């Protein structure tokens, strides 16, 4: 069983600011099978990167993935209002698939 | 492409058995992945196990082996999650989800790309 | 070993035949 321990726990930032989350693997991830996730309040979440990098259609442009075996971040350049949410990173790359605690990105002030 | 219905909230009692359907409308069903996530009030999200309806081919989290069985009925492209052996810690909300397809008939991705709606099981006496 | 997340894989390169 492989945990994904994400960091940081909450962040804190404003509208039009850059996020950066980490997700942390305690084995590498079998072929970078690694996925994020977004999800809003009382809402099922949403994919958003898959396979490590890449970017299901609808998704849009400026979330991006990236890392390899152990070490994994989604970035999101230009935070816009409707991306305060919590994210999910998730391994399938063995037959025992796990998800990350989660990171609250939540609005300060 | 795909949307997936959920059967509605449940309440049941300590040591006993639910049972929440998934039903899939859009794209084909026998082929695709599917796999039943939960979610804890307030806590984060658990992968339980998942099935490929062709063949019934399953695959459990262990630490739900011998509680849980998953089904697919292919002639009502509907999913079924039995957890047996019900306690309080098992109270959440249950999520079906699907495999993705690149560029609906598409090369499967494994990740999930399409979620049910939820259903909230409560346990509790 | 085998991944039962690659499983579906298969059966799609299956039908690009059938
Ligand atoms: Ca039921």
């Amino acid at each position: 069983e492989i945990v994904l321990t994400q960091s940081p726990g909450t962040q804190s930032l404003s509208p039009g600011e850059r996020a950066t989350l980490s997700c942390r693997a305690s084995q590498s991830v079998g072929n970078n099978k690694l996925a994020w996730y977004q999800q809003r309040p009382g809402q099922a979440p949403r994919l958003l990167i898959y396979g490590a990098s890449s970017r299901p259609s609808g998704v849009a442009d400026r979330f991006s993935g990236s890392g390899s075996g152990t070490d994994f971040t989604l970035t999101i350049s230009r935070l816009e209002p409707e991306d305060f949410a919590v994210y999910y990173c998730q391994q399938y790359g063995q037959s025992l698939s796990t998800f990350g605690q989660g990171t609250k990105v939540e609005v300060k002030l | 492409q795909v949307q997936l219905v959920q059967s509605g909230a449940e309440v049941k009692r300590p040591g006993s058995s639910v049972t929440v359907s998934c039903k899939a409308s859009g794209g084909s069903f026998s082929t695709y992945a599917l796999s039943w996530v939960r979610q804890a009030p307030g806590r984060g999200l658990e992968w339980m196990g998942g099935v490929i309806p062709l063949l019934t081919i399953t695959n459990y989290a262990p630490r739900f082996q011998g509680r849980i069985t998953i089904t697919a009925d292919r002639s009502t492209s509907t999913a079924y999650l039995e957890l047996n052996s019900l306690r309080p810690e098992d109270t959440a909300v249950y999520y079906c989800a699907r495999e993705g397809t690149t560029g609906w008939l598409g090369k499967p991705i494994g990740a999930f790309a399409h979620w049910g709606q939820g259903t909230l099981v409560t346990v509790s006496s | 070993d085998p991944n039962w997340f690659d499983i579906t894989a298969q059966l799609w390169e299956f039908s690009q035949e059938l």
